[PDB]
Protein backbone atom coordinates (compact mmCIF):
# COMPACT_ATOMS: atom_id res chain seq x y z
CA UNK A 1 0.00 0.00 0.00
CA UNK A 2 3.02 2.35 0.18
CA UNK A 3 4.52 1.12 -3.10
CA UNK A 4 1.17 0.73 -4.94
CA UNK A 5 0.26 4.36 -4.31
CA UNK A 6 -0.61 6.73 -7.16
CA UNK A 7 -0.08 10.18 -5.60
CA UNK A 8 3.23 9.96 -3.74
CA UNK A 9 3.24 13.32 -2.01
CA UNK A 10 5.63 16.08 -2.98
CA UNK A 11 8.85 16.34 -1.01
CA UNK A 12 7.84 19.58 0.74
CA UNK A 13 5.05 17.58 2.42
CA UNK A 14 6.68 14.15 2.68
CA UNK A 15 4.06 11.48 3.32
CA UNK A 16 5.17 9.58 6.43
CA UNK A 17 3.56 6.21 7.11
CA UNK A 18 4.08 4.06 10.19
CA UNK A 19 4.54 0.31 9.83
CA UNK A 20 3.86 -1.82 12.92
CA UNK A 21 2.15 -5.07 13.94
CA UNK A 22 3.30 -6.86 10.81
CA UNK A 23 5.86 -9.28 9.36
CA UNK A 24 8.24 -7.60 6.91
CA UNK A 25 9.35 -9.79 4.01
CA UNK A 26 11.23 -7.39 1.75
CA UNK A 27 10.78 -9.64 -1.29
CA UNK A 28 7.48 -7.82 -1.78
CA UNK A 29 9.54 -4.63 -1.62
CA UNK A 30 11.93 -6.03 -4.23
CA UNK A 31 9.28 -7.24 -6.70
CA UNK A 32 7.40 -3.92 -6.93
CA UNK A 33 10.37 -1.85 -8.09
CA UNK A 34 13.27 -2.32 -10.51
CA UNK A 35 15.52 -0.46 -8.07
CA UNK A 36 18.03 2.25 -8.93
CA UNK A 37 19.42 3.23 -5.49
CA UNK A 38 19.03 0.78 -2.58
CA UNK A 39 21.77 2.46 -0.54
CA UNK A 40 21.32 1.11 2.99
CA UNK A 41 23.18 2.66 5.91
CA UNK A 42 22.14 1.26 9.29
CA UNK A 43 21.60 -2.30 8.08
CA UNK A 44 22.93 -4.36 5.21
CA UNK A 45 19.99 -4.89 2.82
CA UNK A 46 20.63 -8.63 2.53
CA UNK A 47 20.51 -8.97 6.33
CA UNK A 48 16.97 -7.62 6.51
CA UNK B 1 56.11 3.01 -12.12
CA UNK B 2 58.11 2.14 -8.98
CA UNK B 3 55.97 -0.69 -7.53
CA UNK B 4 56.03 -4.46 -8.29
CA UNK B 5 52.80 -6.51 -8.72
CA UNK B 6 52.87 -10.35 -8.50
CA UNK B 7 50.02 -10.33 -11.05
CA UNK B 8 47.75 -7.83 -12.78
CA UNK B 9 44.17 -8.38 -13.96
CA UNK B 10 42.67 -6.04 -16.56
CA UNK B 11 38.88 -6.31 -16.76
CA UNK B 12 37.48 -4.27 -19.65
CA UNK B 13 33.83 -3.51 -20.36
CA UNK B 14 32.01 -0.60 -21.99
CA UNK B 15 29.19 0.76 -19.83
CA UNK B 16 26.98 3.83 -19.42
CA UNK B 17 28.24 7.00 -17.79
CA UNK B 18 26.53 6.84 -14.40
CA UNK B 19 27.69 3.26 -13.89
CA UNK B 20 31.25 4.59 -14.16
CA UNK B 21 30.78 6.31 -10.82
CA UNK B 22 28.80 3.25 -9.76
CA UNK B 23 31.89 1.07 -10.30
CA UNK B 24 33.83 1.37 -7.03
CA UNK B 25 34.68 -0.80 -4.01
CA UNK B 26 31.62 -1.14 -1.79
CA UNK B 27 28.82 0.33 -3.91
CA UNK B 28 25.31 -0.53 -5.07
CA UNK B 29 23.31 -0.57 -8.29
CA UNK B 30 22.06 -2.85 -11.02
CA UNK B 31 25.68 -3.26 -12.17
CA UNK B 32 27.53 -3.25 -8.84
CA UNK B 33 25.24 -6.03 -7.53
CA UNK B 34 24.16 -8.09 -10.55
CA UNK B 35 26.87 -7.50 -13.17
CA UNK B 36 30.22 -6.67 -11.54
CA UNK B 37 31.07 -6.33 -7.84
CA UNK B 38 34.51 -5.07 -6.87
CA UNK B 39 35.80 -6.61 -3.60
CA UNK B 40 36.14 -4.22 -0.68
CA UNK B 41 39.93 -4.37 -0.19
CA UNK B 42 40.60 -3.75 -3.87
CA UNK B 43 44.16 -2.67 -4.74
CA UNK B 44 44.32 -1.01 -8.13
CA UNK B 45 42.82 1.59 -10.44
CA UNK B 46 39.77 2.15 -12.64
CA UNK B 47 40.00 3.74 -16.09
CA UNK B 48 37.10 5.27 -18.01
CA UNK B 49 37.25 7.22 -21.26
CA UNK B 50 34.54 8.26 -23.70
CA UNK B 51 34.01 6.04 -26.75
CA UNK B 52 31.19 7.37 -28.92
CA UNK B 53 33.08 6.58 -32.14
CA UNK B 54 33.32 2.78 -31.77
CA UNK B 55 29.99 2.12 -30.00
CA UNK B 56 27.79 4.20 -32.28
CA UNK B 57 26.55 4.52 -35.86
CA UNK B 58 23.61 5.75 -37.88
CA UNK B 59 20.39 3.73 -37.45
CA UNK B 60 21.71 2.75 -34.01
CA UNK B 61 23.46 -0.22 -32.45
CA UNK B 62 22.29 -2.57 -29.68
CA UNK B 63 25.15 -5.08 -29.47
CA UNK B 64 25.98 -4.41 -25.81
CA UNK B 65 24.14 -6.07 -22.93
CA UNK B 66 23.75 -5.91 -19.17
CA UNK B 67 22.03 -7.90 -16.42
CA UNK B 68 19.38 -6.16 -14.33
CA UNK B 69 17.77 -9.37 -13.01
CA UNK B 70 19.65 -11.98 -10.97
CA UNK B 71 18.50 -14.41 -8.29
CA UNK B 72 21.08 -13.06 -5.82
CA UNK B 73 23.88 -10.53 -5.61
CA UNK B 74 27.06 -11.10 -7.62
CA UNK B 75 30.04 -12.08 -5.51
CA UNK B 76 33.28 -10.12 -6.03
CA UNK B 77 35.16 -11.03 -9.22
CA UNK B 78 32.68 -13.58 -10.57
CA UNK B 79 30.95 -13.93 -13.93
CA UNK B 80 27.30 -14.93 -14.30
CA UNK B 81 26.74 -15.38 -18.04
CA UNK B 82 23.30 -17.01 -18.11
CA UNK B 83 19.91 -16.58 -19.78
CA UNK B 84 17.37 -17.78 -17.21
CA UNK B 85 13.90 -16.23 -17.04
CA UNK B 86 13.59 -14.50 -13.69
CA UNK B 87 10.87 -15.88 -11.44
CA UNK B 88 8.16 -13.49 -10.28
CA UNK B 89 5.49 -14.71 -7.90
CA UNK B 90 5.43 -18.52 -7.92
CA UNK B 91 5.27 -19.47 -11.61
CA UNK B 92 7.77 -21.96 -13.10
CA UNK B 93 7.22 -19.78 -16.18
CA UNK B 94 9.95 -20.11 -18.83
CA UNK B 95 9.29 -17.29 -21.29
CA UNK B 96 8.93 -13.55 -21.87
CA UNK B 97 6.09 -11.19 -21.03
C1 LIG C 1 0.49 8.25 2.54
O1 LIG C 1 -0.08 7.57 1.45
C2 LIG C 1 -0.67 6.31 1.82
C3 LIG C 1 -1.14 5.66 0.53
O2 LIG C 1 -1.97 6.54 -0.21
C4 LIG C 1 -1.79 6.52 2.83
O3 LIG C 1 -2.21 5.24 3.30
C5 LIG C 1 -3.60 4.99 2.99
O4 LIG C 1 -4.33 6.21 2.86
C6 LIG C 1 -5.73 6.02 2.59
C7 LIG C 1 -6.34 7.37 2.29
O5 LIG C 1 -5.65 7.93 1.18
C8 LIG C 1 -6.35 5.33 3.81
O6 LIG C 1 -7.75 5.17 3.62
C9 LIG C 1 -5.68 3.96 4.01
O7 LIG C 1 -6.24 3.31 5.15
C10 LIG C 1 -4.16 4.10 4.13
O8 LIG C 1 -3.91 4.68 5.41
C11 LIG C 1 -1.32 7.36 4.01
O9 LIG C 1 -2.42 7.72 4.83
C12 LIG C 1 -0.61 8.62 3.53
N1 LIG C 1 -0.07 9.36 4.66
C13 LIG C 1 0.02 10.70 4.68
C14 LIG C 1 0.61 11.30 5.92
O10 LIG C 1 -0.34 11.38 3.73
C1 LIG D 1 -0.51 -1.51 -8.17
O1 LIG D 1 -1.64 -2.36 -7.95
C2 LIG D 1 -2.31 -2.75 -9.15
C3 LIG D 1 -3.55 -3.52 -8.74
O2 LIG D 1 -4.38 -3.79 -9.86
C4 LIG D 1 -1.36 -3.58 -10.01
O3 LIG D 1 -2.00 -3.93 -11.22
C5 LIG D 1 -0.10 -2.77 -10.30
O4 LIG D 1 0.84 -3.59 -10.99
C6 LIG D 1 0.53 -2.25 -9.01
N1 LIG D 1 1.67 -1.39 -9.32
C7 LIG D 1 2.58 -1.01 -8.41
C8 LIG D 1 3.67 -0.12 -8.92
O5 LIG D 1 2.51 -1.35 -7.23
Amino acid sequence: EVFNATRFASVYAWNRTRISNCVADYSVLYNFAPFFAFKCYGVSPTKL
Amino acid sequence: NDLCFTNVYADSFVIKGNEVSQIAPGQTGNIADYNYKLPDDFTGCVIAWNSNKLDSKHSGNYDYWYRSFRKSKLKPFERDISTEIYQAGNKPCKGKG
